[PDB]
């Protein structure tokens, strides 16, 4: 897997 | 009342599975790679909603994560939809500018943000306030 | 959502980092992603001289430009500009795609070079104009000039190159799918002496174009249909079923040459048996189809594989399927001789666990009973252990076999009802709850009981089988002619729900007849009811003789299959 | 749920009254 | 901050395999056994890390074949979380056995009575989590006594309230209503809203059937919006999300007023329909947020608000103005808000005071059936279509549906097929019309014809002398079509059976050319098919004894009368025997005219209503 | 393992 | 014809899908993962009918491939394009799965495009499309006139710095035979798969002991097929690289390699006591390898205990049947395993219901007494021959299904 | 695979021709 992160903005 | 809610990465890794329902361990993974199908296909101009078998869906995608509520047929749509918005919205606090990476290294810590906010089919507690507290306080003193 | 992040991504200035965009545009075109949007930004990227990011773009191209007739038109001049390429292999690529392209202007600039390229130097090419017109003719079907494709298609055929005139027989017999009045055409001494003759040079597939076109035409006399088959035998092998079987379908075709009449057809039903037997030995797919043709050809000819029988025993891994087809094929093939190791190898099969594959199998003993009268006696035996064993779904088949093996050997095994119903535990099987209701009903002067079994039924009437209905209006008026005394009060229910309640007409009509005769004369009620009917045949479950003639000339085709003719599967 | 079993043919001769049937026939007339 | 675990958890996220996780894991499943059976004992943080290593590992799909009772231990424990991961694993698993059912139920017991928020958080929760029949058996008789509004604190009442929904759901025989109803009702009148959101839906689900009962407070719902909207702008900082004051609560109230009908009081009538034009008027004010989390919950009441207005009925002011109020939604640019908009304005069609304003807002979604494409936002569309359809309409209406039948998603078509079948019959000025329309579903769909469709085909044609010589000649006509379906067969077959006769006079469809055209399709036909024609063959041997030459040497027929199908045979034998020894006058008096069919109730819409769920 | 032929 | 073409994993997700028809939509491609890959009832067969809609398939690794059409198509040409197609993929990207399918998901594509024109079969042949397709005009003229010409096995001249050859007699025998030790069904299913790296365009023949007598036997496209039904000569022209000349069948005279001789003793009600023996069949010089032995056991299977005097074996309920390894055995030699199973009697008193005795196998010798007489060679234009070709033939027998009723 | 004109062949048998033969 990948690097993820935010659910905003 | 509430079949189950899903979340899943886009890539379809299962992020949540809530289970108020005696399914089968062959009628889980199915349903669980079926709401994947039909919500990993659809845009910003279909609705939000589907039927699903003698129910339907409600979801939306939030960048990188597909939260999903299978509810009843009669249970209100804009009214479900905001219920994982304003569940969105409080693990937007307790987490800090939430992500995916937070929700498998803090995988036992939604299950609370979720009995929380819901239990047994139906909704339970909606202040981002009462929330909020009875997480951090339950965690500050343990 | 993420779609522009692309839209970007194909514009950027340097074309390794565009391609890369088409790449991530397939993937997500593949899994759903309506990617319809960005149709003139892929289009940006087909006037280039690296092919192998043109062929993306034309996967590309090939599904969206339907759903965007205006913009396709972006595409066109880059298309026409291929089809005049020095490399034979970007031209075939050029015509390939633009024939697949369905919207009619595409269609107009699309017949000036596929003019071309039906009468191209390069065999490659002409290949894919020949194909290009199937694909043409299914829009602007009738494109007049393209009534006269028809012609260009038709004289490819006589190419030299044995690829293009796979594709002219290919082609050529799905736009014989139009057949208003003058249509096939083709067929001639010239054309046969051809085609036979390529059936050697042509590809695999080739083979079973032509194979499949022969099957169409009739011959005249013997003399001829012989020294066709002689050319069609030596298809002996390979597409391990495709080009066998076609060649079977055709071989089977031509066989109007009387029983014995000749020295040839005592050997091509000789020749028949090897290469059908060697379909079960290829993998389960195709052993699945030619279990399915050999089940046809057991009926029209039951002379080829009249001993082989031995090659029809199930083995447990076998897949279920394969199992299923064995099994209803040994019953066809069951004999005077060879019902000893039938029925021995009948009962290692309904130990078996599936379910549906026991039940078969107990069934396949009935149908064996019936067929072969010297083993009733022991068949009806074998039954009996099944019985006795008290596992419900096999007694709930038996009684379905019981019954129909009282109508061929008429009671003299009644002793058996008494045995299996000390089995039962439970009667929930449809097929079956009809099969005891009109045991009941023959036999009702012979059952005491009767008048309770038949009552116990009317407590769920609506609910029960169209058949568990049909099958007790008339157990119940038989028991009524029986015992008209005790019953009366059956008949006045039974009766009144086929005329009074029930919604199927066809009930309602039977309900009311029986009603009609007992009113109006009981001695004609009793003399048409309970008259004496002959006894069932000795068949194995059959196919109807021309429906038959009809799949034979099929064998290859998804007809042969399914046992249905081609008007079970839609219209395009 | 109840079960049962099958008698043997008679042979020749204890014979059905017609009678029997147009009483029990006569009675019959049909429900909603 | 257990590192056992965010290692382990990041050798995953590290990895870059399926079968180098069947390592990885494979390796935790062979380290955590070695850890509770051999070598020393480790509590607090080894009974809690090496137990939420196996909680992760069953969210991956492996097997947890060895582990379970290393944490039935952390169930009667001390701390707050050393316990919650024994509660979220047995609410992702129940063990394999009844074995631990007796340990599990007493380290649950000892926690519930307890007097304590937290350790009652967890217990509760557990039996609302899994509902099992041991959980709940034991614990029936324990929850009323509880939820009583009194000395149980207020966030426990909550996990009451939804735990004897759950357990009233699973097991409702061991939950029959005692008086704790009377103080339930009095949870309404909360300052926790937590505990009234809990609360509204328990009152629901039960008095679902009887609110009558519990209606008192019924009334007081709107005092808690009315006073925090009409006046003010952003009012109380509580719930006050996207401007919209406290949503997800007020569905629920309006939810438990659609139970059973409007208020009997007349000042209670007066409180509520000038609340319903709140909503109205929340609804006629622009958008004060772009971003579309607000319309949502402005709407996902406006909608439950408007769900109720239908279910009273009673208001033809807040009628025909809510159904204007839904056509401003069927032109909006969402396709969410089209479609509820379609899902909703269905519900008004057949209201007598709303219909004829509906009726006219057709185009609007015939041309949205004719447009979005998406299979559900078009589908919405026909039930709509169907609903609205009055004698006006149907023509249209039906042509309509007719059109969308051939393209429209195998997956249903008997479900449109239906509504045809339903709505031809239900508004047919002219019957004519009915026949065509039903040989339509014939040519159209026909694998979709439904089995009771084509019976209520002949129940009304042999209800109508004006058509059965048309329905003859038309069917007749179908049957030549060379590729005919099985159901116009079965169909006529029936119909020439009855009204051959009125097709007689034609030179091309005298009794011989018919029989011998329907037994052009006999050999080609399932037995049951074959049945019927057996009988209108026997009826033909009535009709016409031009022909009962032919017939009978059918019936003779070795195929018919040695068949091994029952009645095929039964039939072929009896129909033999009434050919040949049966008079003229009782052949004649028994092949009579088949009685008309009695008005009855439509076992149609029956199979529609059956479809659903 | 493979021998040699004519 | 062949309407879709479609891939998935074992989730249910799309790998690589290739519509050639408007007969066939997105519908379709849904329909399919629904009806069949998430389908409840999994009784069923390979080609599957939905709304007039064909769904063929076929299963590899973890992977379905589908081929779809609104037609009444030649059903084994279909299935039969299927495994060539497979044949095409691992034989371009090793092995067939997801990883090695989204991997060369262009490939792939670039591929379907080439071997499937409008859902007709165009050249499979992997000896082809490895000229115009990478995992001058006389330059192209050729890659073409060979693709469509009557040979598309061999690139032309490209050659090797010795002629060479091998010849696998592979061999799989099958039986069926009862309890008592009488052989019901018994077959052997043979095929010889040359490796011809010889040089041009080399002219073939091939002989064995045609008269052993074989009950049938079918070739690959390579063998002048008239030639063989007028003599009795199997002449080909070879593709180059490994490739499966002939299979053929053999009902007669067939070397059993092992007796199974099952001996079953319930002692009582909960005590079952079982007694497999094998007795090995062939030259005592030969051992066989890599035998298994799968012995089935009771539902109601609550004990797991064996003692083995030989091999080692290992009880698998879910697979609910003992499976018994020996590493190596050599011919006309015997051997022993012994179980002692414990029965909690589950539902109410069926009689158990025996599977047989199923085994793998591997013997180097032909169990059909098969032997290839000879293989002619010859290349008129470049002259080299035999005593200057290299040549080479094993002979290995698998089991198949070798099933012995217990 | 090509390298130079000629074509290649996996293995680790090794070359064995005539082996101890004649052209006698």
């Amino acid at each position: 897997k990948s690097m993820e992160q935010k659910l905003i903005s | 009342m509430i079949r189950f809610i899903l979340i899943q990465n886009r890539a379809g890794k299962t992020r949540l599975a809530k289970w108020y329902m005696q399914f089968d361990d062959d009628e889980k993974q199915k349903l669980i790679e079926e709401v994947h199908a039909v919500v990993t296909v659809r845009d910003a101009k279909h609705t939000n909603f589907v039927e699903f078998r003698n129910f339907k869906i409600i979801y939306r995608r939030y960048a990188g994560l597909y939260f999903c509520i299978c509810v009843d047929v009669n249970d209100n749509n804009l009214a479900y939809l905001e219920a994982i918005h304003n569940f969105v919205e409080v693990l937007n606090e307790y987490f800090h500018n939430v992500c995916e990476l937070d929700l498998v290294f803090n995988f036992y810590k939604v299950y609370t943000v979720v009995d929380e906010m819901f239990l047994a089919g139906e909704i339970r507690e909606t202040s981002q306030t009462k929330v909020l507290k009875q997480l951090l306080m339950l965690q500050s003193l343990e | 959502g993420e779609i522009f992040e692309l839209k970007a991504e194909l514009n950027n200035e340097k074309k390794e980092k565009r391609k890369e965009a088409v790449k991530k545009v397939i993937a997500a075109m593949t899994v759903g992603k309506d990617v319809s949007s960005l149709f003139p930004d892929v289009v940006n990227c087909m006037q280039t001289d690296n092919l192998e990011l043109k062929k993306l773009v034309y996967l590309y191209l090939m599904n969206y430009a339907k759903s965007q007739p205006d913009m396709a038109i972006m595409a066109v001049n880059s298309f026409v500009k291929d089809c005049e390429d020095p490399n034979p292999l970007i031209r075939a690529l050029a015509v390939r795609t633009m024939g697949c392209i369905r919207v009619d202007k595409i269609t107009e600039y699309l017949c000036e070079p596929l003019r071309k390229c039906l009468k191209d130097e390069d065999p490659y090419v002409r290949k894919t104009a020949a194909v290009c017109v199937a694909k043409l003719h299914d829009i602007n079907a009738q494109m007049v000039e393209d009534q006269g494709f028809l012609d260009s298609l038709r004289d490819l055929i006589a190419d030299s190159n044995p690829m293009v005139v796979a594709n002219a027989v290919a082609a050529l017999s799905e736009i014989s799918e139009s057949h208003p009045n003058s249509n096939l055409l083709d067929l001639n001494p010239q054309n046969i002496n051809k085609l036979l003759t390529a059936l050697n040079e042509c590809t695999e597939w080739g083979q079973i174009f032509i194979l499949d076109c022969l099957s169409n035409y009739n011959p005249k006399d013997d003399r001829e249909a012989q020294s066709i088959c002689e050319r069609v035998t030596p298809r002996l092998s390979h597409a391990n079923s495709a080009v066998v079987l076609s060649a079977v379908k055709v071989l089977m075709k031509f066989l109007e040459l009387l029983p014995k009449d000749s020295d040839y057809y005592n050997m091509l039903l000789k020749k028949l048996a090897p290469p059908l037997v060697t379909l079960l030995s290829g993998e389960p797919e195709v052993q699945y189809v030619a279990l399915r043709n050999i089940n046809l050809i057991v009926q029209k000819r039951p002379e080829i594989l009249k001993q082989e029988i031995k090659v029809f025993f199930v083995k447990y891994n076998d897949p279920i399927y394969v199992k299923l087809e064995k099994l209803d094929i040994m019953i066809r093939l069951a004999s005077q001789a060879n019902i000893a190791q039938v029925l021995a190898e009948l009962k290692e099969y309904a130990t078996e666990v599936d379910v549906d594959f026991v039940r078969k199998a107990v069934r396949a003993i009935g149908r064996c009973a019936i067929k072969v009268e010297q083993s009733a006696e022991r068949c009806v035996s074998t039954l009996l252990d099944l019985i006795q064993t008290k596992v419900n779904y096999v007694v709930q088949e038996a009684i379905v076999v019981i019954r129909d093996i009282f109508r061929k050997y008429p009671n003299k095994y009644e002793s058996i009802i008494a045995t299996l119903c000390e089995n039962l535990d439970s009667l929930d099987e449809p097929d079956a709850r009809a099969a005891m209701i009109w045991i009941v009903g023959e036999y009702a002067e012979r059952i005491d009981n009767a008048d309770e079994l038949l009552e116990s039924f009317l407590e769920g009437f609506h609910d029960e089988s169209t058949q568990v209905q049909l099958t007790l209006l008339t157990a119940i008026v038989k028991l009524f002619l029986k015992k008209p005394s005790e019953t009366q009060e059956l008949v006045q229910q039974v009766l009144s729900l086929a005329t009074q309640d029930s919604d199927n007409p066809d009930l309602r009509d039977r309900g009311y007849i029986y009603w009609r005769l007992l009113s109006t004369d009981p001695v004609t009620a009793k003399e048409v009811v309970l008259s004496e009917k002959p006894l069932i045949s000795e068949e194995t479950d059959l196919i109807e003789p021309t429906l038959l003639d009809e799949l034979i000339c099929h064998i290859g085709s998804l007809a042969s299959v399914y046992h249905k003719p081609p008007n079970a599967f839609v219209e395009g | 749920i109840e079960i049962k079993p099958m008698h043997p043919n008679n042979s020749h001769h204890t014979m059905a009254s017609l009678d029997e049937l147009k009483v029990s026939i006569g009675n019959i007339t049909l429900s909603p | 901050g257990m590192r056992g675990l965010a290692v382990f958890i990041s050798d995953i996220r590290n990895c870059k395999s399926k079968e180098a996780e069947i390592k990885r894991i494979n390796k935790e499943l062979a380290n955590i056994r070695s850890k509770f059976k051999g070598d020393k004992a480790l509590d607090g943080y080894s009974k809690k890390k090496y137990v939420c290593k196996l909680l992760f590992i069953f969210l991956l799909g492996h097997d947890i074949d060895f582990g379970h009772m290393e944490a039935v231990n952390l169930l009667s424990s001390n701390r707050y979380t050393e316990k919650q991961i024994g509660y979220l694993f047995i609410s992702v698993l129940v063990n394999s056995n009844s074995e631990l059912i007796r340990l599990i139920n007493n380290a649950i017991k000892n926690d519930l009575a307890s007097r304590n928020p937290t350790f009652m958080g967890l217990a509760l929760h557990c039996i609302a989590n899994v509902g099992s029949r041991e959980m709940a058996e034991a614990f029936a008789g324990e929850i009323p006594k509880i939820l009583v509004a009194g000395d149980t604190m207020d966030s426990v009442k909550q996990s009451a309230a939804l735990c004897l929904l759950r357990l009233y759901r699973t097991s409702p025989d061991l939950v029959p209503m005692g008086d704790w109803t009377s103080r339930v009702v009095h949870l309404l009148n909360d300052q926790h809203l937590g505990v009234v959101t809990a609360a509204t839906s328990l009152i629901t689900t039960l008095a679902q059937k009887n609110p009558e009962e519990f209606k008192t407070s019924v009334s007081l719902a709107v005092s808690r919006l009315s006073r925090i909207v009409t006046s003010a702008s952003t009012d109380l900082q509580d719930y006050t999300y996207y401007f919209v004051p406290a949503p997800w609560l007020s569905v629920k109230l309006l939810r438990l007023l659609q139970c059973y009908p409007p208020p009997e009081d007349p000042a209670v009538r007066g409180r509520l329909t000038e609340c319903l034009e709140t909503i109205l008027n929340k609804a006629q004010e622009p958008p004060k947020s772009k971003k579309v989390q607000h319309s949502n919950a402005k709407n996902a009441v406006l909608f439950e608000a408007i769900s109720l207005i239908i279910h009273h009925d009673s208001e033809p002011n807040l009628l025909v103005r809510a159904c204007n109020q839904l056509g401003q939604f069927l032109q909006h640019r969402e396709t969410n808000l089209r479609y509820l908009a379609l899902e909703s304005m269905c519900t008004l069609a057949s209201s007598e005071f709303s219909h004829e304003a509906v009726k006219t807002h057709i185009e609007t979604v015939i041309n949205a059936l004719k447009t979005e494409r998406d299979v559900s936002v078009r589908q919405r569309a026909v039930d709509l279509l169907y609903a609205m359809c009055d004698r006006s309409n149907a023509q249209q209406i039906v042509a309509e549906m007719l059109s969308y039948l051939e393209t429209a998603d195998y997956s249903i078509r008997e479900e449109i097929v239906l509504k045809v079948a339903i709505l031809a019959e239900k508004y047919a000025v002219d019957y004519t019309w009915y026949v065509d329309t039903i040989l339509n579903l014939i040519r159209i769909a026909g694998d979709y014809v439904s089995e009771e469709v084509w019976y209520r085909v002949i129940q009304i044609v042999i209800n109508r002398d004006d058509v059965q010589g048309y329905a003859a000649k038309t069917v007749f006509e179908a049957l030549q079509a060379p590729a005919c379906h099985e159901n116009l067969v079965k169909v006529g077959g029936y119909i020439l059976g009855e009204f051959g006769n009125l097709i007689a006079g034609d030179p091309r469809s005298s009794p011989l050319i018919q029989f011998n055209l329907l037994h052009s399709k006999f050999h080609l036909c399932s037995v049951p098919t074959r049945a019927l024609l057996l009988s209108t063959y026997i009826k033909f041997v009535n009709l016409f004894p031009e022909v009962k030459a032919t017939i009978q040497d059918v019936l003779r027929s070795d195929s018919q009368l040695k068949n091994a199908d029952v009645e095929l045979q039964q039939r072929a034998v009896e129909y033999l025997r009434l050919s040949t020894v049966a008079s003229t006058d009782i052949l004649a008096t028994v092949l009579e005219e088949m009685p008309p069919f009695p008005e009855r109730e439509s076992s149609i819409l029956a199979k529609l209503k059956k479809k659903k769920g | 393992d493979y021998q040699r032929l004519n």
